């Protein structure tokens, strides 16, 4: 993806991608070459120590990203546990908000404070609903200056 | 000694150091060879005619039009101003050879093939030779072998003495009476699939008519070729496997540019291997400051071609280059550093397009480097994506859909229909005006006036009342 | 799409040739604005206000 | 789509060319002065479908009774974009490659397999020592 500025800001799965399809297609030159045996014997051990670091990189020299000093982030890395699970052992969440709590001692013990502020961004598409059942509004987009 | 070494450097290293450096007479040496492992293979191609229909019509092809000029020849060994004299020597030994083959009735065609050495070629019309010939005995090979395919694979027949009778031969009747004669229980059974193998067998004399020689003629052209051709990978071999550490040296000024460590030895040898083969030795120079230049050559051809994410081309790259070193004299003299209004005199550009070439260079982040303070947390979650489209915008369009479907349900039967027509709702393509009349016939200024006034109705406020609140 | 364009023909509105990308002031923040810089690349005119 | 009640298995490299589209048969990524995806390259558009929702590369087919025609200039498909998030390509290895996971994980599956030890295997991938094939008689 393209950042704001005009750098680009790849992964680095392009970089252990691009590393295999070389270090191949040098191989299949080197083979149609006719090299002598003591060539293509460091392309086929070198062609297969780049597709083990892309699997999983770090059971071998591992192999530092370039332009920077820190090792790449192989296939098995992103599986791999950070505490969690890659789907949902973490899913951050729509419709949530957070704020300073308070005591406010003349509540219920089953009701809670809560500003306008937030109720009015929290509450928003249920808004829409009324302000269009109830006839104030006329369409969706012209309900959503009155809740500007 | 294997002592558990994994890195592919040490393992490479070691296993190049077991060939010992070359003196400066065994260049000489070595290479004294591999000009005699082309020898016996340009005198092995001379007796085998094909190569000269080839190319003696190349010259035809040549003066009318059906080649070039330089890709047939180079001149001759010890262009139209010399290759008209001498090739036609090539057909006026020509006429003179074929004559007698109609005593001397092979000496003749060796008199031109025995001379045909001497007209040098270039390697475009070099590998055809080499090819074609090579091409027949991809057929006849397992001709002999498609005969022992039917006559031993059927008829039970002796592999152990039909070889020495037909190994190559391939021309003679020796199974064909000779065999049968002995009355085995192999005999009396090849006569059955007598002809198939005598069919396919046809195509190896067809082959040799084809050719005008015999198998023994092409065989030994294409046996003897291949002889002398492996003496030269007997050499080249060892000449490339001598000189290895000479391309880890020229090779590590180059290591820390993006490619790594063995990607660059190993693009010095694919080099390296080309150096052999086109080095000279009767020039005098030695080999190190001829073999360096190919060895450094590619070393950094491939550096500016497969060493980039985003890849930019190889005219570029010598731009940029020469862009630093003219942006450090003008940092280093003019102490500061320089302006790229400045540089436009320093090199001599445009001035627009060295601030085309200054955005260029800059290679792409990558999405897990640790944001400031190394929080617990990259980079890759905080872009954001924009294929995507707010659930506002498309709980509109399905409003408007709703709407259309109201306020042209006002309308008249045909005058909603050409509505729907003339553009596109609910439909798959629009039509054209004088296509929309099609369905009902009346192309005119009737249906192309239809759509305005009918559309003009909901333009009377109060039925376009809704719709016009979904602009903005 | 096709239902945006007979709302064109309707109402015959021109079409917008240009995104407004402004800079607007943050949600719920509100105050003076006590300066302004404006830098621009040596090759440019100057608006009339920088 | 249909309720789905999860397997497991080895692939083989005739099933690896069934999930893929296409071969990718070049290292380059995109082109460096217009942005558009150069062919065969990684980020391929003939391979893994078009970049803009439905529509091909060149602009020939930008309209949308165009639902399933692919381009005949460059045979890209024009389809929606998210197309571009369910297809995978193959790269064709000129020389076979042994899967780390089933050679180096600790009891090596490669190894108590053909009942060999581990040393004796990692000594064998890296061109260190022959190992006979059947040895006959
Ligand atoms: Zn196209």
């Amino acid at each position: 993806v393209p950042l704001d500025g005009g750098r680009f800001a790849t992964s680095d799965l392009n970089d252990l991608y691009r590393r295999v399809i070389n270090r191949n297609n040098r191989l299949k030159r080197l083979l149609d070459l006719a090299a002598p045996d003591i060539i293509v014997r460091n392309e086929k051990r070198m062609l297969q120590e780049a597709v083990d670091a892309l699997l999983d990189n770090g059971r071998r020299g591992r192999a530092i990203t370039g332009s920077n000093k820190r090792p790449l982030k192989s296939l098995a890395d992103m599986i791999k546990g950070k505490q969690g699970r890659f789907r949902q052992n973490g899913k951050r969440v729509d419709y949530s908000g957070r704020s300073v709590i308070t005591v406010g001692p003349y509540l219920r013990l089953h009701q809670c404070g809560l500003p306008k502020k937030m109720a009015l961004e929290l509450f928003k598409p249920f808004i829409y609903g009324k302000l269009e059942l109830r006839g104030l509004a006329t369409t969706i987009k012209a309900a959503k200056k009155m809740v500007e | 000694e294997i002592g558990r070494t994994t890195d592919p450097v040490r393992m490479y290293m070691r296993e190049m150091g077991t060939v010992e450096l070359l003196t400066r007479e065994g260049e000489i040496d070595i290479a004294k060879r591999i000009e005699d492992g082309i020898n016996q293979v340009q005198c092995s191609v001379a007796e085998y005619p094909e190569a000269i229909t080839y190319l003696l019509e190349q010259y035809d092809r040549v003066e009318a039009e059906e080649a070039r000029l330089s890709d047939l020849i180079t001149g001759f060994v010890d262009d139209p101003e010399l290759a008209r004299e001498k090739f036609a020597e090539l057909r006026a030994q020509y006429v003179v050879t074929r004559d007698t083959i109609k005593a001397t009735a092979q000496e003749e065609i060796l008199k031109l093939s025995e001379v045909f050495k001497q007209f040098r070629l270039v390697p475009k019309q070099f590998d055809y030779l080499v090819n074609s010939m090579r091409v027949m005995m991809d057929r006849v090979r397992t001709q002999e072998r498609l005969i022992m395919k039917l006559c031993v694979e059927q008829c039970k027949m002796p592999k152990k003495n039909f070889i020495t009778l037909f190994t190559g031969n391939e021309t003679s009747d020796t199974w064909f009476n000779a065999a049968i004669a002995m009355n085995k229980p192999w005999s009396e059974k090849l006569h059955d699939v007598s002809e198939e193998v005598h069919r396919a067998l046809q195509k190896l004399q067809q082959i040799e008519e084809e050719t005008g020689l015999t198998i023994e003629q092409v065989k030994d052209i294409n046996r003897r070729m291949s002889i002398g051709e492996a003496k030269a990978r007997r050499a080249k071999k060892e000449m490339v496997e001598a000189n290895l550490r000479l391309v880890i040296s020229i090779a590590k000024k180059y290591t820390n540019r993006g490619l790594q460590f063995l990607d660059l030895i190993q693009e010095g040898n694919i080099g390296l291997m080309k150096a052999v083969d086109k080095f000279e030795y009767r020039r005098g120079y030695k080999f190190s400051t001829y073999a360096t230049w190919w060895i450094r050559q590619a070393i950094t051809r491939s550096i500016a071609d497969q060493a980039r994410t985003i890849r930019i081309p190889v005219h570029m790259i010598e731009t940029i280059n020469k862009l630093n070193r003219i942006s450090r004299q003008m940092l280093q003299e003019m102490g500061r550093e320089p302006t790229p209004e400045e540089l436009a005199e320093r090199m001599l550009m445009p001035e627009d397009k060295i601030r085309k070439v200054l955005k260029i260079a800059k290679e792409p982040i990558s999405m897990e480097t640790p944001i400031g303070d190394d929080e617990d947390s990259h980079l890759g979650d905080f872009i954001e994506d924009t294929t995507l489209e707010l659930p506002l915008d498309s709980a509109t369009t399905e409003s408007l859909r709703a709407a259309t479907h109201d306020v042209l349900a006002g309308l008249t039967a045909r005058e909603a229909k050409v509505l729907r027509m003339r553009f596109g709702i609910d439909m798959n393509t629009d039509y054209t005006l004088e296509e929309v009349g099609k369905q009902f016939d009346v192309t005119r200024e009737r249906i192309r006036q239809i759509e305005a006034k009918a559309l003009r109705k909901l333009r009377h406020p109060s039925r376009s009342e809704v719709l016009r609140s979904f602009l903005d | 799409t096709p239902e945006e364009k007979l709302l064109r023909a309707i109402f015959g509105e021109k079409a917008s040739d240009v995104k407004d990308s402004s800079l607007r002031v943050p949600n719920g923040v509100s105050g003076t604005v006590i300066d302004v810089q404006v830098f621009t690349r040596d090759g440019v005119e100057k608006d009339k206000r920088a | 789509t249909e309720e789905f009640d999860i397997k497991i298995a080895l692939a083989s490299p005739d099933m690896i060319r069934s999930w893929s589209f296409g071969e990718v048969k070049k290292p380059e990524t995109i082109n460096y002065r217009t942005f558009k995806p150069e062919r065969d390259g990684l980020f391929c558009a003939r391979i893994f479908g078009p970049v803009k929702d439905y529509e091909c590369l060149c602009g020939k087919y930008k309209r949308l009774k165009h639902r399933g025609v692919i381009c005949e200039k460059c045979g890209v498909e024009v389809t929606q974009t998210k197309v571009r998030r369910e297809r995978m390509g193959h790269i064709e290895l000129a020389s076979p490659t042994a899967h780390i996971w089933f050679l180096k994980s600790l009891p090596s599956r490669i190894g108590l397999l053909l009942d060999m030890p581990l040393r004796d295997i990692e000594r064998v991938l890296y061109f260190e020592s022959y190992v006979v094939i059947e040895g006959g008689m």
